[PDB]
RNA sequence: CCUCCGCAUAAGCCUGCGUCAGAUCACACUGACAAUUAACAGCCCAAUAUCUACAAUCAACCAACAAGUCAUUAUUACCCUCACUGUCAACCCAACACAGGCAUGCUCAUAAGGAAAGGUUAAAAAAAGUAAAAGGAACUCGGCAAAUCUUACCCC
RNA sequence: GCUACCUAAGAACAGCUAAGAGCACACCCGUCUAUGUAGCAAAAUAGUGGGAAGAUUUAUAGGUAGAGGCGACAAACCUA
RNA sequence: GCUAAACCUAGCCCCAAACCCACUCCACCUUACUACCAGCAACCUUAGCCAAACCAUUUACAUAAAGUAUAGGCGAUA
C-alpha cells in the first residue's frame, strides 16, 4: 500500500509537505518572428477557429487551452531545429504518462494485527504531462553535485495522510514516458496545464489566494521528480547505488495566461531511511512566478502583451546536451 | 477569530463562573423582530462558547466548569424561537386565517388508520408524478378485519390501566 | 437550518436566506496530532461542507480556506440490563483550513 | 355461485358449478339523455325494457336493488337531472319536441336537491359532500374588522 | 408483417368510465382528493404546459416546426458515413477521374532509414506500460511521430516553417448534383494548413483530356444511399476558419482511423472513398470562398491533398479540384492503394521470430515524404 | 458436502427479498405488517 | 441479518452506499460525466448583522421582576393593526405577488 | 415475473440486435418447451421478408445488388444482404447466389410466363409450370410466411381462374391467389440434411437441453400412421 | 523452525487487542476518551428524429464455426461549477477465538505472515511415520494398504 | 442468499506435449483407504484419486413455489 | 456452615358501566424512515380434520312453544 502523489493538487501548502516527499530545496529565480508565430496559435483556438459546439465555462482548459500548448510547441520544436540541431532528432509525445514509485521514511503502524511493526512508507506520482520532450543524451549539470544549498529542506510533524494524500495499493510503474527499450530515455522539457478545479479565479473566490503560486510549485515539485528520477531510474541506478551524474530536467506550467518556469536537478536517490544516515545529498527545484503571457484578447488583438514569457520559453527549448 | 469560541482566558479552569437569570419568555416579547434577531446570533455565540467547553471537560476527564449555565441558555434560545413563531402564527392567521404553515391533509393510509400528510413541494402536478402515483393512500378492506383487532387491543389496554387505579385507591382507602 | 423545509428552487428564483441559524456546532481538540493551520469542528449531521464554509465566515469572520467532512460512527455495542443496545450518537467531524497561514493551535482549559 | 348433485341426486357426489347468464352486446337509444348507449346488456333486461315500454321508462321506474347496477343508477341520475333541470337537451329551433317529451316522461322529476344524490355510493357521497362544503379558510382579519367596523356601529348610536 | 411486437408497445389507456358517457351529468372523481382511489372513476386532466423553459428538462418542438425545414432533402456525408459502392460511389458525386498513382511532380521530389523503425516501434511497443497497445492509441501517435520526421527537414527548407497542423477544424460544403442537394461536413483529424495555395499538378491540355470518358454508374445502387437522409439542414458552405486567419490554404488532411475493432473500422475500399470527399469538401470551401457562388470552371484550380489512417495500412492521395460546376470538365484525382507499411508486428516474441515490425518497407514513407514536401 | 453455511448474506438480495416495498407491493404481503404491528414488533420489516 | 440496526450510508454494497446519504438537503445535479453542478442560488447564505454597539448579551440578571406570560394570540396583534383602523371612520389579499408566503411558507426558519 | 420481450423495434435496420434468450420459459417464468436453453450467445439480423417492398416515393419493379452472402445464426437458411436505391435490406439468399449479382422483383403479372432465373422474385401467375419456388405468400401483401427452411422448395403445380396451386415441401397441397409474389429457386445452404453434429456438446452450442432420462413407455400412438394425405388448404 | 500462506479490492459485518482506568492456562471483557478527511470508488446524462453488413484471438498471413463483448449524425435547448456518501479493525458465513466455506488482482517463495512443545517421565493399548535379515502375495472376500511401476485378456 | 434449472451482463483457466485430445498446477469434484463418530466438522482431516479450453468452473443481480417448481429420473433437489 | 432458603407486590384475570382512537419540529411505499420532474390498481361459494366406530350423501358454528313439526346412507345426527 503507497500514498498516491498528486501533482496537481488541491492542498493547501502542498509545496512544503512536497519538498519532504522528495528532498527538495526550492529557490527563486534560475539556475521577433517568434510574436507571430505564438500569437496565431494563441488566437486560433481563442478566437480564429470555428467550433459547431458551443463552449461552456467548464470545457475551456480541456478543448481550448490544451490543443493551444500542442498547437504552441509543435511549431516551436520545428522553428529552433535550425537553432538547436537536438530537437530535429529528438521525440515529442502528448499527454502521454509518468509514473515514479519511491520509499521514503518509515512508520511503526498504528493499529490492526500488524501494530508495532515498522513499515516504510511509500510514495508514487503518476502523473500524465501535457507534452513532454525527450532527448537521446543527457543536458549539462546546472549546478554541481554535493553542492551546498544551505536553505533547509522542511520536516513535517505529523503523518502524511493529514494533508489529504491516500493510500491505495495498485501497480508499481516507474515510467519516463517510454519503455525501456527506447533510445530516447533521457529528457528534457516537460509542458503542463492545470485543469479547472485549479485555476486563478476558482483559488481566488475561495480564501486561498496564497495557493496561486503553490499549485504551480506543487505541481513542478512533484512531476519533475517523477520524471527526472525515473530518469535515474532507467539508467541502473536506485535507491541504494545512488547516481553518479545528477540528472535534470525543466519544466514550464500554464493556466491559460500565466506561465510559470522552474528547471529541476536531482542530487540523489537514496531516500529511505537506511540510506539517509550519512548522505548530504540534496534535490534542487529553481522556480519563477507565474507571468501572464498576455492581458487579455479584443477579438482579434491579444491586447497587452509580454513578448519575455516568449523568451523563457525559447530559452528551455534551447539548451542541448553537452 | 477563533476567539470567541472561548470566554475569557481569567475564567480558564476556575470551577464557577457566575452567569445566571435565563432568558424568560415575557421579555423577548417586548423586543422588536431586529433585535431578536440580533438576539439569536449572541445566544449562538455564546452556546457555541459552551458546547466546546463541555466537549472539552469530558477530553479531559474533568467536571464542567459550571453546568448550570448551559440549559440557561438552550431554553432561552426555545424561548426566542417561541417568542418569534408566536408573532408569525399570529399574523398568519390575520393575512390568512389558516394555521399549519406547512400544508397537509388527512389522508387513510394503507393500514387503514388515518394520519396527517404533511405535503411535499413538487415542481409537476400530482397526475404525472412518477413516485407519487405509486404511492397508495386507501382502504383495500382486508384491512377491515385488522384495524377492529388493533381497535380491541386498544381498548383492553385502556381497560386494564382504568381498572389498575380502581384497586390503588380502594386499598388507599383501606388503610387511611 | 435543520429540522425545517427548504424551499424548492426552480431556476429563476431568489437566493435562499437563513434567518436565525438552526444548527450549532462545537470546536473540539484534535486527537492524533493534528497539522498546524489544521482546526478541527464537529459539524452537526445535516450540515453541508460550504454551510460550514460560509457559517465561519459570516458569522465568526475566520476566513478559511478548505474544508473537509467525514462522518464518524457511533459504537453501538453497549448492552444494558435489558440486553438491548445502546447507540452512541454518530456525527460529523469539520476538518478546517485557515487561510493566510492564521496559525491557531487548541489552547489549554482547565490550567 | 352454487353446488349440485351429480346427476340430479344427493346421495352422489356434490360438485360445485357456476351458472353465468347469457351477455349480448346491444345498441340502445334513449329519448331524453339523447345519445346511442352501448351496453353489455342481457335478456331479461330486454324484456323488462320491452314490459316498461322503453328504455327511458325502465331505468326511472326500476327500483334501488333491481337494477343492480351502477351504470344504471347513473343513467337514473342523469335522466333525473333532465327531467329536474329543465334542460335544453336537443338543440335550439326545436322547443315543441324537448316540451312533449318532458311531458312523457312527467310521472317523474323529483327537485334537484334530490336528484343530484340518487344513484351514489357512500364512499362516493363524500367526495361530492367534501367539495361543495370545501371553503378555504378567511383570513381573520376581515373578521376582525368587520368586529370593529360592527364596534363603531355599537359606537355611533351610542 | 410490422415489427414492434404488442406487449413491449406501450398500452393501450384503459377503457373510459361510463359517467363520461352520459350527458350532461357532473362525474365525481378523485381530483378532489390528491391520490388514487379505486372506487370515484378516474378524471380526464387537462394538457399541463410548463410555463417557465428548463434546459435540464427541454422538450424540442416538433421536425416541421423546426424554423429551417426544407423539402429538398439534403444527403450529408459526415465523419461516419460509410459508403457502399466504395471509390467509384465517391467518384461520381465529385465528378472526378481516377489517374492509379501519383502524379510524378510528387515523385520526384525525393530523388535516415532507422528513423522510420523508431517511429514504429515506439507506436507500437514502447508507448504505454500496456503491452500491446490497442489501436485507438497508436493510430494518432504513429502519424503525429512521421510528421515529426519530416518536421526534422527543416534544415534543408525553409518554407516548412510557413505550415501548422489543425487538430478540430471543420468545414462544409454544398453542390447540386442530378439535382441532388449533397453536403460534406467536418474533419475530425489533422489538417496541415499553409500560407501559400499548392502548384496546380494536371495541366490545361491533361484537364480538357477529361472531357471524354464517361463517369461509372453503378446502377442500381443510388449514389447517395448511405449519406445521411436529412431535411432541417441550413444550407450554408463554410471553411472552419474566420476570415483573415493567417494560414488558411489547407495542404492535407491527415485522416485517421481510430475504434480497434473491425467492423468499426473503415474497410479499406470505403476509407479512399472517404477522404475524396474530405479533399473534394475542403477544396470546393475555398473555391465558395475565394472566388464566387458561381457555378464555373475554375480560374486557377485549388488542390487538395490527403493521406490515409490505420497505422499499418496507409493510403495516399491529391486531389485537384478544377471545376465548381457540377450538373465536360471534370475533376481528377490521383490515388495510391494499400501501401502498408510494416507487413506485421510483433509486440513480444514468439517461439526464434523476435520482437520488432517484420516486413517493413521504406518506400511507402518515401511517398509520405513527398507529399509534405510538395509545398516546399 | 457441509451444510450450516446457507446464508451468504447481501444486502441487494435482502431488501428485493423482505423489504418494505416488497411487502407493501402485494396485498397478501401488507397482511404480513399487518399482523406484525397488531402482534407490536419493533421491526416490521428489513 | 440484523433488522433493529438503522439503516445509514455505512451498509450496502457501493452502489448502496452512494445513494442514500444523511440529511444533507442537497445543492446541485448531475450532468453526465458525474459532473457535479453547485448552484449557487440553492446554497443557503446567512443573513447574519452586525453587533458592535448593541445592548444584549446573552444572561440578563436577576434584578429583573418577574413578569406573567401572555401568548401572543392572533386576537392581540389586530389590536395593534387599529391605528389607522380607527381613522376611516394593512392586509395582502394573495401571496402570488410576495417574496415571502405565509402559509405556502416561501421562507426558511 | 418480470419479463419484456427483447423483440422491441420499430424500425427496421440492417445491424445485429442483441437478442435475448429464453430457455423456453413464458412470460411467466415457467417452463414450456423443453431441451431450450444455453447456447453461444446470437444476434439477430432483420430479415425482410415481403421480397417486393417498394421504397418511399416508388412504385413497380427494381433491380438490387447482392452485397454478401453471410451466414445467419439465428436460422437455418443463410442470408444476402442486398441493396436497391437508397437502402438496404437482407432476404434469405436463394442457392448459387454469390456476392456481386442482380436480383429483380416484378409486380406486374405478364400475359406471357417469365424466364425466370435462380433469384428473382415475380408474382405467381407470371411463373411457368413446373417452377421451384420459395418464401410463398398465403396472401398478397401478408410476408413471406412458408418456404423458408435451408435447401427447400415449394412447386407450382397448376394454374386456376384467380388462384395457384403450390405444393409445400411436405408434398401437402395449397390454395392461393396468384398475385402474390413468391420467390425463385430452393433456398440456399443445400445438404444442411447431411450435417453431422458429431459430439453431444455441439448440441449445446445450439442451445439444446439434453432429453429427459425418465422412461415412458410407447403409447399406441407410437404406430407408423400410413395416412391420406390432406386436402387442399384454401386461402381465398 | 514453519509458510498450503500473505497484501489489497469486491462481498459481508458495523467500532470488535488505539489511549486511560477498572473489576476479575494466563494479563479481544467493562467504563470513559479518541479517531476513518478525496483525487480512487459511488451518486450521472435536454429533447425529437436518424444512423450503425464486415468477430475476438499479439490481428498480420493462415484458418474457421458455435457467428461473436464496445460507433453516431441533423436541428432545437444550454454557459451554474467540484456538493453528497463509502474510507477503522485481528473482521464475514458456519450456535464458538470452529483444521470447514469464501469471487478477483498482484506476490509464486516470499521485503508479507507466523509458532507444531504448560512441565516431566519415556508403560500398555491406539494413531501418524521411518528402517528391516531371509522369503516375496504364502496374507486376504480381493495385492485392501504400502512399495515399486507395469503385461495380456474378458464382461458391461 | 442452500440447491435444481434458466436469463442478463462479467470473470478465470500456469507449464509441457500435440481435438467435449494427453501429462499436469490454480480451480472443481469426491475413487479407495486410515483417522474422526457429543468430532476440528449436525459429513471433516491426511494422503490417494477423477476432470482441469469446456456438455468446464465461478462471482453478481433476476426468474420459476408446494394440488407446485425443477430434474442429462436418483422419486433427485426446492434454507441441515 | 456453605449452598441456599423464606418475603408481598409488581402486575393480571373476570364482569358491570361507558361506544374507542389519531399534527412538537423534520423524516417515511425508492432499498420505508430517502427535500426536489412527464401512466398499471379493489370486489370471485371456504375447505378439511372430525362424527357416522370404514367411507363415498350427510356431521351443530330472555324465557316458553320444543328438542315438537319437519329434514336425514329416514342414520349418525341436523
Ligand atoms: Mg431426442
Ligand atoms: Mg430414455
Ligand atoms: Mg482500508
Ligand atoms: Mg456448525
Ligand atoms: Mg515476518
Ligand atoms: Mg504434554
Ligand atoms: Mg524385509
Ligand atoms: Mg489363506
Ligand atoms: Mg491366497
Ligand atoms: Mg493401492
Ligand atoms: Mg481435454
Ligand atoms: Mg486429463
Ligand atoms: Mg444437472
Ligand atoms: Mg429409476
Ligand atoms: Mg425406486
Ligand atoms: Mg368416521
Ligand atoms: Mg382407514
Amino acid at each position: 500500500m503507497k500514498y498516491m502523489v498528486y501533482p496537481q493538487t488541491f492542498a493547501l501548502n502542498a509545496d512544503r509537505w512536497y519538498q519532504y516527499f522528495t528532498k527538495t530545496v526550492f529557490l527563486s529565480g534560475l539556475p521577433a518572428a517568434l510574436r507571430a508565430v505564438a500569437c496565431d496559435c494563441l488566437l486560433q483556438e481563442h478566437f480564429y477557429l470555428r467550433r459547431r459546439r458551443r463552449v461552456h465555462r467548464y470545457e475551456e482548459s480541456e478543448v481550448i487551452s490544451l490543443p493551444f500548448l500542442d498547437q504552441l510547441v509543435s511549431t516551436l520544436v520545428g522553428l529552433l531545429s535550425p537553432h538547436n540541431p537536438a530537437l530535429a532528432a529528438a521525440a515529442l509525445d502528448y499527454r502521454c504518462p509518468v509514473h515514479f514509485y519511491w520509499v521514503r521514511g518509515e512508520e511503526i503502524i498504528p493499529r490492526g494485527h500488524r501494530r508495532g511493526r515498522i513499515d516504510d512508507l511509500r510514495y508514487q506520482i503518476d502523473d500524465k504531462p501535457n507534452n513532454q520532450i525527450r532527448i537521446s543524451k543527457q543536458l549539462a549539470e546546472f549546478v554541481p553535485l554535493d553542492y551546498s544549498v544551505p536553505i533547509e529542506i522542511p520536516t513535517i510533524k505529523c503523518k502524511p495522510d493529514k494533508l489529504p494524500l491516500f493510500k491505495r495499493q495498485y501497480e508499481n510503474h516507474i515510467f519516463v514516458g517510454s519503455k525501456t527499450a527506447d533510445p530516447c530515455c533521457y529528457g528534457h522539457t516537460q509542458f503542463h496545464l492545470l485543469p479547472d478545479k485549479l485555476r486563478r479565479e476558482r483559488l481566488l473566490r475561495q480564501n486561498c489566494a496564497d495557493q496561486i503560486e503553490v499549485v504551480f510549485r506543487a505541481n513542478a515539485i512533484a512531476s519533475l521528480f517523477a520524471w527526472t528520477g525515473a530518469q535515474a531510474m532507467y539508467q541502473g541506478f536506485w535507491s541504494e547505488a545512488d547516481v553518479t551524474r545528477p540528472f535534470v530536467s525543466q519544466a514550464v506550467i500554464t493556466d491559460g495566461k500565466y506561465f510559470s518556469f522552474f528547471c529541476y536537478q536531482l542530487n540523489t536517490l537514496a531516500l529511505t531511511t537506511q540510506a539517509d544516515q550519512n548522505n548530504p545529498r540534496k534535490n534542487i527545484c529553481w522556480g519563477t512566478q507565474s507571468k501572464p503571457l498576455y492581458e487579455t484578447i479584443e477579438d482579434n488583438d491579444v491586447k497587452g502583451f509580454n513578448d519575455d514569457v516568449l523568451l523563457q520559453i525559447v530559452h528551455f527549448l534551447l539548451n542541448r546536451p553537452k | 477569530g477563533l476567539e470567541e469560541f472561548f470566554d475569557d482566558p481569567k475564567n480558564w479552569g476556575q470551577e464557577k463562573v457566575k452567569s445566571g437569570a435565563a432568558w424568560t419568555c415575557q421579555q423577548l416579547r417586548n423586543k422588536s423582530n431586529e433585535d431578536l434577531h440580533k438576539l439569536w446570533y449572541v445566544l449562538l455565540k455564546e452556546r457555541n462558547m459552551l458546547l466546546t467547553l463541555e466537549q472539552e471537560a469530558k477530553r479531559q476527564r474533568l467536571p464542567m466548569p459550571s453546568p448550570e449555565r448551559l440549559d440557561k441558555v438552550v431554553d432561552s434560545m426555545d424561548a426566542l424561537d417561541k417568542v418569534v413563531q408566536e408573532r408569525e402564527d399570529a399574523l398568519r392567521l390575520l393575512q390568512t386565517g389558516q394555521e399549519r404553515a406547512r400544508p397537509g391533509a388527512w389522508r387513510r393510509d394503507i393500514f387503514g388508520r388515518i394520519i396527517w400528510h404533511k405535503f411535499k413541494q413538487w415542481v409537476i402536478p400530482w397526475h404525472l408524478n412518477k413516485r407519487y402515483n405509486r404511492k397508495r393512500f386507501f382502504a383495500l378492506p382486508y384491512v377491515d378485519h385488522f384495524l377492529r383487532l388493533e381497535r380491541e387491543k386498544r381498548a383492553r389496554i385502556k381497560a386494564r390501566k382504568e381498572n389498575l387505579e380502581r384497586k390503588k385507591a380502594k386499598i388507599l382507602l383501606k388503610k387511611f | 437550518a435543520r429540522n425545517v423545509v427548504y424551499p424548492l428552487y426552480r431556476l429563476g428564483g431568489p437566493q435562499l436566506r437563513v434567518f436565525r441559524t438552526n444548527f450549532f456546532i462545537q470546536l473540539v481538540r484534535p486527537g492524533v496530532a493534528q497539522p498546524e493551520d489544521t482546526v478541527q469542528f464537529r459539524i452537526p449531521m445535516e450540515m453541508t461542507r460550504v454551510d460550514l464554509r460560509n457559517y465561519l465566515e459570516g458569522i465568526y469572520n475566520v476566513p478559511v480556506a478548505a474544508v473537509r467532512t467525514r462522518v464518524q460512527h457511533g459504537s453501538n455495542k453497549r448492552r444494558d440490563h435489558r440486553n438491548v443496545r445502546i447507540k452512541k450518537p454518530d456525527y460529523k467531524v469539520a476538518y478546517v483550513q485557515l487561510a493566510h497561514g492564521q496559525t491557531f493551535t487548541f489552547p489549554d482549559l482547565f490550567p | 355461485l352454487g353446488q349440485i348433485y351429480a346427476n340430479n341426486d344427493k346421495l352422489s357426489k356434490r360438485l360445485k358449478k357456476v351458472w353465468k347468464p347469457q351477455l349480448f352486446e346491444r345498441e340502445f337509444y334513449s329519448e331524453i339523455l339523447d345519445k346511442k348507449f352501448t351496453v353489455t346488456v342481457t335478456m331479461r333486461t330486454l324484456d323488462l325494457i320491452d314490459e316498461a315500454y322503453g328504455l327511458d321508462f325502465y331505468i326511472l321506474k326500476a327500483s334501488g336493488e333491481d337494477l343492480c347496477s351502477k351504470f344504471g343508477m347513473d343513467l337514473k341520475r342523469g335522466m333525473l337531472l333532465r327531467l329536474a333541470r329543465q334542460d335544453p337537451q336537443l338543440h335550439p329551433e326545436d322547443p315543441e319536441r324537448r316540451a312533449a317529451i318532458y311531458d312523457k316522461y312527467k310521472e317523474f322529476a323529483i327537485p334537484e336537491e334530490e336528484a343530484e344524490w340518487v344513484g351514489l355510493t357512500l364512499e362516493e357521497a363524500i367526495e361530492k359532500q367534501r367539495l361543495l362544503e370545501e371553503k378555504d379558510p378567511v383570513p381573520l382579519f376581515k373578521i376582525y374588522v368587520a368586529e370593529l367596523i360592527q364596534q363603531l356601529q355599537q359606537q355611533a348610536l351610542s | 408483417y410490422e415489427w414492434g411486437v404488442r406487449s413491449t408497445r406501450k398500452s393501450e389507456p384503459p377503457p373510459l368510465d361510463r359517467v363520461y358517457e352520459i350527458p350532461g351529468l357532473e362525474p365525481i372523481t378523485f381530483a378532489g382528493k390528491m391520490h388514487f382511489v379505486p372506487w370515484l372513476a378516474r378524471p380526464i386532466f387537462p394538457p399541463w404546459d410548463r410555463g417557465y423553459k428548463d434546459p435540464r428538462f427541454y422538450r424540442s418542438p416538433p421536425l416541421h416546426e423546426h424554423p429551417l425545414y426544407k423539402d429538398q432533402a439534403c444527403y450529408i456525408f459526415h465523419h461516419r458515413c460509410r459508403l457502399l459502392e466504395g471509390v467509384k460511389q465517391a467518384l461520381w458525386l465529385t465528378k472526378t477521374k481516377l489517374i492509379e498513382g501519383l502524379p510524378e511532380k510528387v515523385l520526384s521530389l525525393v530523388d535516415q532509414d532507422e528513423c522510420v523503425l523508431n517511429v514504429i516501434s515506439h507506436a507500437r511497443l514502447w508507448q504505454t506500460t500496456e503491452e500491446i497497445p490497442k489501436r485507438e492509441t497508436y493510430c494518432p501517435v504513429i502519424v503525429d511521430n512521421l510528421i515529426q520526421l519530416c518536421k526534422s527537414q527543416i534544415l534543408k527548407h525553409p518554407s516548412l516553417a510557413r505550415r501548422i497542423c489543425v487538430q478540430n477544424s471543420t468545414f462544409s460544403a454544398t453542390w447540386n448534383r442530378e439535382s441532388l442537394l449533397l453536403q460534406v461536413r467536418g474533419s475530425g483529424g489533422a489538417r496541415l494548413s499553409t500560407k501559400d495555395p499548392l502548384p496546380t499538378i494536371a495541366s490545361r491540355e491533361e484537364i480538357e483530356a477529361t472531357k471524354n470518358h464517361v463517369l461509372e454508374t453503378f446502377y442500381p445502387i443510388s449514389p447517395i444511399i448511405d449519406l445521411h437522409e436529412c431535411n432541417i439542414y441550413d444550407v450554408k458552405n463554410d471553411t472552419g476558419f474566420q476570415e483573415g486567419y493567417p494560414y488558411p490554404y489547407p495542404h492535407t488532411l491527415y485522416l485517421l482511423d481510430k475504434a480497434n475493432l473491425r467492423p468499426h473500422r473503415l474497410q479499406p475500399d470505403q476509407l479512399r472513398a472517404k477522404m475524396i470527399l474530405f479533399a473534394f469538401g475542403s477544396a470546393l470551401a475555398q473555391a465558395r470562398l475565394l472566388y464566387g457562388n458561381d457555378a464555373k470552371v475554375l480560374e486557377q484550380p485549388v488542390v487538395v491533398q490527403s493521406v490515409g489512417t490505420d497505422g499499418r495500412v496507409f493510403h495516399f492521395l491529391v486531389f485537384q479540384l478544377n471545376t465548381t460546376d457540377l450538373d465536360g470538365v471534370k475533376n481528377l484525382a490521383w490515388v495510391d492503394s494499400d501501401q502498408l507499411l510494416y507487413q506485421h508486428f510483433w509486440c513480444l516474441p514468439v517461439i526464434v521470430e523476435p520482437v520488432g515490425p517484420v516486413g517493413f518497407k521504406p518506400e511507402t514513407f518515401r511517398k509520405f515524404l513527398a507529399l509534405y514536401l510538395h509545398g516546399a | 458436502k457441509a451444510r450450516g453455511n446457507e446464508y451468504q448474506p447481501s444486502n441487494i438480495k435482502r431488501k428485493n427479498k423482505h423489504g418494505w416495498v416488497r411487502r407493501l407491493s402485494t396485498p397478501a404481503g401488507v397482511q404480513v405488517i399487518l399482523r406484525r404491528m397488531l402482534k407490536g414488533r419493533k421491526s416490521l420489516s428489513h | 441479518a440484523d433488522r433493529m440496526s438503522k439503516w445509514t450510508s455505512k451498509r450496502g454494497p457501493r452502489s448502496f452506499r452512494g445513494r442514500k446519504g444523511r440529511g444533507a438537503k442537497g445543492i446541485g445535479f448531475l450532468t453526465s460525466g458525474w459532473r457535479f453542478v453547485q448552484i449557487k442560488e440553492m446554497v443557503p447564505e446567512f443573513v447574519v448583522p452586525d453587533l458592535t454597539g448593541f445592548k444584549l448579551k446573552p444572561y440578563v440578571s436577576y434584578l429583573a421582576p418577574e413578569s406573567e406570560e401572555t401568548p401572543l394570540t392572533a386576537a392581540q396583534l389586530f389590536s395593534e393593526a387599529v391605528a389607522p383602523a380607527i381613522e376611516k371612520d394593512g392586509f395582502e389579499p394573495t401571496q402570488e405577488g410576495k417574496l415571502f408566503q405565509l402559509y405556502p411558507r416561501n421562507f426558511l426558519r | 415475473a418480470n419479463f419484456v420481450s427483447w423483440k422491441s423495434r420499430t424500425k427496421y435496420t440492417i445491424t445485429p440486435v442483441k437478442m435475448r434468450k429464453s430457455g423456453g420459459r413464458d412470460h411467466t417464468g415457467r417452463i414450456r418447451v423443453h431441451g431450450i436453453g444455453g447456447g453461444h450467445k446470437q444476434r439477430y439480423r432483420m430479415i425482410d421478408f415481403l421480397r417486393f417492398r417498394p421504397e418511399e416515393t416508388k412504385s413497380g419493379p427494381f433491380e438490387e445488388k447482392v452485397i454478401q452472402v453471410r451466414y445467419d445464426p439465428c436460422r437455418s437458411a443463410d442470408i444476402a444482404l442486398v441493396a436497391g436505391g437508397s437502402r438496404k435490406r437482407w432476404i434469405i439468399a436463394t442457392e448459387n447466389m454469390q456476392a456481386g449479382d442482380t436480383i429483380l422483383n416484378s409486380n406486374h403479372i405478364g400475359r406471357m410466363a417469365v424466364a425466370a432465373r435462380e433469384g428473382d422474385a415475380h408474382p405467381l401467375g407470371a411463373l411457368p409450370v413446373g417452377t421451384l419456388i420459395n418464401n410463398v405468400e398465403s396472401e398478397p401483401g401478408r410476408g413471406a410466411q412458408y418456404i423458408r427452411a435451408a435447401g427447400t422448395c415449394g412447386v407450382l403445380l397448376r394454374k386456376v381462374n384467380g388462384t395457384a396451386i403450390i405444393q409445400l415441401p411436405s408434398k401437402r397441397q395449397m390454395q392461393v391467389l396468384e398475385t402474390c409474389v413468391a420467390t425463385v429457386g430452393r433456398v440456399s445452404n443445400v445438404d444442411h440434411n447431411k450435417r453431422v453434429i458429431g459430439k453431444a456438446g455441439r448440441n449445446r452450442w445450439l442451445g439444446k437441453r439434453p432429453n429427459s432420462g425418465r422412461w415412458h413407455r410407447k403409447g399406441g400412438w407410437a404406430g407408423r400412421k400410413i395416412r391420406p394425405l390432406p386436402p387442399m388448404k384454401s386461402y381465398v
